[PDB]
């Protein structure tokens, strides 16, 4: 009733139990600070390596409904406003008009549902849809978004940049304000209670949302060649009131109701056991998990367990997917596909978004994708090389005419040659008169050669003949001769 | 070949082009160029691009392949310009700590920004000249570039260890007071006016279009304009006068004004024959721009001796003094 | 319309040492990396190489092995032979027939057991280029134990240097300066000898040591505390004639000024 244990057992510290004055109604822990309270009062502990020491118990105006701590600053929110303040508000050469303040402003006809405290941002949720930013540092707002609907709840990552919120209808959505954008969480469940964003160093994408029944397990894909998205990655069942508190590297630290913290292990990040024990039917769907997580380190030792071809690709084809090039150059180095490789080096240096993208999509044998990806970046001919390059000789006409108009001949002759070859006689003879330059005489005279063979082949044989003598070259006779043979 | 049996690969290149060889020696530097390259030696990348400029230079004196290698002869430069410049920027995005002045860092970055072609070069990652860019624009005073270096890496794609830094630079300059600090706006000399920080036609003014001069240690718009000869001086001719006492127009110098000129506060660059001199009127004669003899790079007169001094060689063109 | 088909005569065209119809091959077959690559080593003024390039794009790794053999690109082949990571082969080609490009399949050695988290292997073959200077301090990055300890036993009078600047922004002063003398940086010793205050100690390096850069700033460093003549004696013992003969100028010591003046630069 009147404790309060703090402990940080990933950084090895021990538990701290903190005897407070009343029976608190919300309870925040901060880097440096703890604060318990109730009604309209709370108390901040100094939580010192040795022990804790009560600064004050300050009081607010209305009803505190939460409280958040982050470096030497406090945020409550009560009544719909959120104060902002210091906790050790020294009065030494300290301006005053950052050592208090009050969101929103008084202009302002809108109470905030959700507030969130990061290490420089007072992130809060309005009732009319509006995600704001608030860098305390410089005491200057810096993101405004307005979402259609209120948000009811805001969960910061421990980076600080990226949110997950969830609005009036129970609708989850990643945002992004780096790139400014809202991404939907799929298969988000109507009464999701909370989220915890991963704490492992190298996980960065990785969150879950848990309500009274089960635990999802969500991973942000922000950078891969089909774009930015949210990936529901697995679920996994949770006792009766387990309300978790913490989730470092696949381990969930989760509230109990007999007041002491319980330890479950997440289906999806299931792989922290011993491997060598685990059968390969066993392997695969970890390597399936492992892949869905971006955990690549994890999933190339699964693989070298594995030794099977098929799961290096797979392990690969995710690396490339993810627009991670030099890990899958290592992984096709291991694999032993030399062509692949150095395709990858030759694009090694890239650095816009868009092209490398493209490229490797390309590598991935997509290649609509890749011919998007090529059109919105800063070399979009690219695109029309690989068209070029996949004898799409339409497709290429088509881009031709914006990008290239200079090779609108040559690849329009070269499409009747595959008419040509491929017997559609018609379409050929078209494509040559179309292919005809003034430039270039050998190629107006091939382009010639082949008008004067079409015509022939079209029956036209007064014109055909015409050309035909018209043009400086005994091979076309020779080849006419036989065309005529053909006609008898 | 003896040394090149022997591995002194650049003692090699020096020998090939000491005896009489022009096929074995451009191949064997472009490969040596090739290694700075692929390894981390942008410095030394520089300085094979460099020789390789000049040797280009030296063997176009054949009027048989003068015009088509003069260019290379530019281009070499201009890549020596630009490996040289991106190697301080790769130490400091490196090395825990910083060797070079922030004033330093943020006019190497915007130079690069600005002179970098749209296909940079091999080992150019133009991420870590950006994010640079960002940070000492940031911590110099001009909140107003911060903000355009940010925009431009939003569209690249960042590695993994510069994206939470990047990532929530762009989101905490948006406090800034929006405003670039006068005292590192480049100012034109001969138009004397003050050019944005950042300038769409790249290192050339506004109002003219004269082109900058950047001193080749710590890049500084030099108070030098580029002046040009009538079409019938001659450059004995030139420095005989001097001795005695949109639409980019040129500033096209004549003979009454060279004999009005001082050989004091005029910079010759005596190019090799293929070239004609380039001469550069100092428009602050009381400050003194230094030239190295070879690669005629321009250095502030105090920055030159101490580099020097600390190298034992000009920083760019590694002559002993 | 089979691909298969079309596989399958593209790797006779490998046989056949023909490019042209095979170049058209490997774009209906749905092949655009293949065809690129093609295009990539076209400007290669050889036929060899390219159909081995070819055969690469195709699998078939021996026949393009022994075409680059034959071919005597044996650059070509230690590209090829590091691209398939054997590692092993490279580094032979690279030790008998390149001889230039070995420093560079060191270096590119050294990563890839870098990148496997093979370090003692990278700092050997790191050792065998002369990179290791420039790469095992970053290499080492927070492994501040292992990297002192590597810069203590190597004793490359760089990585001493390295180390210093370390600690110098570090807030580690004395072991900065023990740092630096080991590294002979006489430099950095008079800059931080100035700096603390005790300029006494670094006029006596710069006068026993001779260092122009020391000299150099210790007068700038004087000219900097009102005193002239020491620091005009400290610029000619660096041979800084401009900024001795700007300074006497300035205090208008007509007769240090000529001496200074006529060994000055034109
Ligand atoms: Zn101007
Ligand atoms: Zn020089």
């Amino acid at each position: 009733l009147l404790e309060v244990t703090v402990a940080n057992p990933v950084e090895g510290e021990l538990p701290i139990t903190v005897s407070v004055d009343v029976e608190p109604n919300f309870v925040a822990v901060g880097l440096y600070h703890l604060a318990v309270g109730m009604n309209n009062r709370a108390w901040f502990y100094v939580l010192g390596e040795n022990a804790v020491k009560k600064l004050k118990d300050m009081e607010y105006l209305g009803t505190v409904a939460s409280i958040c701590l982050h470096s030497d600053y406090a945020a409550a929110l009560f009544e719909g406003k959120v104060q902002l303040h210091l906790i050790e508000s020294e009065i030494l050469d300290a301006q005053e008009e950052r050592e208090t303040r009050l969101f929103p402003a008084v202009d302002d006809k809108c109470r905030i549902l959700c507030h969130a405290l990061t290490s420089d941002f007072l992130i809060y949720g309005t009732d009319t849809g509006v995600v704001q930013y608030f860098y305390i540092e410089d005491w200057q707002f810096v993101n405004d978004y307005r979402h259609p609907v209120s948000v009811k709840k805001i969960f910061p990552d421990p980076n600080g940049t990226r949110l997950v919120f969830i609005d009036e209808k129970s609708d989850g959505f990643v945002y992004c304000p780096v790139n400014d954008a809202t991404y939907e969480i799929p298969d988000f469940s109507p009464t999701i209670k909370g989220v915890l964003w991963e704490n492992w160093p190298m996980d960065k994408g990785v969150f879950i949302a848990y309500d009274d029944d089960k635990v999802y397990t969500y991973v942000f894909h922000k950078d891969t060649i089909q774009g930015a998205k949210v990936i529901l990655a697995g679920s996994t069942k949770v006792p009766f009131a387990h309300k978790p508190l913490l989730l470092y590297n696949g381990e969930l630290t989760c509230q109990t109701q007999s007041g002491k913290v319980n330890n479950i292990y997440l289906s999806t990040h299931g792989f922290l056991s011993n491997l060598k024990d685990t059968g390969p039917d066993e392997l695969r769907p970890m390597l399936a998990q492992n892949l869905m997580l971006k955990r690549f380190s994890d999933a190339w030792e699964m693989c070298r367990i594995l030794n099977d071809e098929a799961a290096w690709n797979e392990l690969a084809r995710a690396c490339l997917h993810h627009m991670e090039v030099e890990f899958a150059i290592r992984v096709y180095r291991r694999i032993g596909n030399v062509g692949i490789v150095m395709s990858l080096e030759q694009i090694k240096g890239i650095e816009d978004y868009n092209l490398l993208a493209g490229h490797l999509a390309m590598f991935t044998n997509d290649y609509n994708l890749a011919q998007d990806l090529y059109l919105a970046s800063s070399c979009p001919i690219a695109a029309l090389e690989m068209r070029r390059d996949l004898q799409h000789w339409d497709s290429a006409l088509q881009l031709a005419k914006h990008l290239a108009p200079d090779q609108i001949p040559f690849i329009s002759k070269e499409y009747a040659i595959q008419l040509e070859f491929a017997g559609d006689y018609v379409n050929a003879l078209a494509h040559y008169e179309k292919g005809i330059t003034g430039d270039n005489k050998e190629h107006d005279e091939a382009c010639l050669a082949g008008v004067a063979q079409m015509s022939i082949r079209m029956g036209d044989i007064r014109r055909g003949v015409n050309q035909a003598l018209k043009h400086p070259s005994r091979v076309l006779k020779r080849d006419c001769g036989a065309i005529l043979e053909n006609m008898k | 070949q003896w040394l090149a049996e022997n591995d002194r690969f650049e003692e090699a290149q020096k020998a090939f082009h000491k005896a009489g060889r022009q096929r074995e020696a451009v191949q064997v530097l472009e490969q040596l160029t090739n290694n700075a390259v692929a390894e981390s030696r942008f410095n030394d990348a520089a300085y094979y691009y460099w020789m390789l400029s000049m040797q280009c230079l030296d063997i176009a004196q054949d009027p048989a392949q003068k015009d088509t290698m003069l260019g290379k002869f530019y281009h070499f430069q201009r890549l020596a310009e630009l490996y040289h410049g991106y190697h301080a920027i790769h130490r400091h995005t490196e090395d825990p700590f910083s060797v070079h002045r922030p004033e330093t860092l943020f006019n190497i970055s915007r130079f690069l920004l600005h002179s970098l072609p749209k296909d940079t070069p091999s080992g150019i990652s133009k991420v870590k000249i950006l994010f640079t860019l960002a940070k000492q624009s940031k911590a110099l005073g001009a909140y107003r570039l911060a903000r355009h270096a940010y925009d431009k890496l939003r569209g690249l794609y960042i590695p993994a260890r510069f994206q939470k830094s990047i990532e929530l630079g762009t989101l905490t300059i948006r406090a800034k007071p929006f405003h670039d600090s006068e005292e590192l706006v480049p100012l034109c000399y001969r138009c004397s006016t003050n050019n944005p920080l950042l300038n769409n036609l790249g290192n050339v003014c506004i109002n003219c279009r004269q082109p900058f001069i950047f001193s080749a240690s710590s890049y500084d718009v030099l108070h030098l304009v580029e002046f040009y000869l009538e079409e019938g001086i001659t450059d004995e001719e030139a420095i005989s006068l001097i001795d005695l006492e949109s639409e980019f127009v040129p500033v096209v110098v004549s003979r009454l004004v060279l004999r009005s000129m001082s050989r004091r506060d005029v910079l010759i660059k005596r190019w090799p024959p293929p070239l004609r001199w380039q001469y550069f009127r100092s428009l602050l004669p009381d400050a003194s721009i230094t030239m190295c003899p070879s690669c005629f790079q321009m250095f502030h007169s105090e920055d030159y001796e101490l580099l020097v001094l600390q190298h034992g060689c000009c920083p760019y063109c590694r002559r002993c003094k | 319309k089979s691909e298969a088909v079309w596989e399958n005569m593209a790797r006779m065209c490998v046989k056949t040492q023909r490019l042209d119809v095979a170049k058209v091959c490997l774009g209906n077959m749905g092949h655009a990396r293949g065809a690129r690559a093609l295009r990539e080593a076209e400007q290669e003024p050889e036929l060899e190489a390219r159909v081995a390039v070819l055969a690469t794009q195709l699998g078939m790794l021996e026949d393009a092995e022994q075409l680059y053999r034959k071919c005597k690109r044996h650059d070509l082949l230690n590209k090829f032979y590091q691209a398939a990571g054997r590692w092993q082969e490279a580094l032979q080609v690279a030790e008998h027939h390149d001889r230039v490009h070995l420093r560079s399949t060191y270096h590119r050695y050294a990563g890839h057991l870098e990148a496997s988290a093979d370090c003692s292997r990278a700092l050997s073959y790191y050792e065998k280029s002369d990179t290791h200077r420039f790469e095992v301090p970053r290499m080492l990055s927070e492994d501040l134990p292992s990297l002192e300890l590597y810069v203590n036993k190597m004793k490359d009078k760089t990585l001493w240097r390295w180390w210093a600047q370390y600690l110098e922004s570090q807030g580690e002063m004395d072991a900065a300066l023990h740092y630096y003398e080991l590294a002979r940086d006489h430099f950095s010793l008079v800059r931080i000898h100035c700096f603390q205050g005790n300029v006494q100690k670094a006029a006596q390096i710069a006068n026993e040591t001779g260092n122009l850069a020391a000299s150099y700033h210790l007068a700038r460093q004087y000219e900097s505390q009102e005193e002239v003549g020491q620091a005009v004696h400290f610029y000619t013992r660096a041979q800084a004639f401009k900024n001795a003969i700007r300074l006497c100028k300035e205090n208008g010591l007509d007769d240090q000024l000529m001496n200074l003046a006529l060994l000055s630069s034109p």
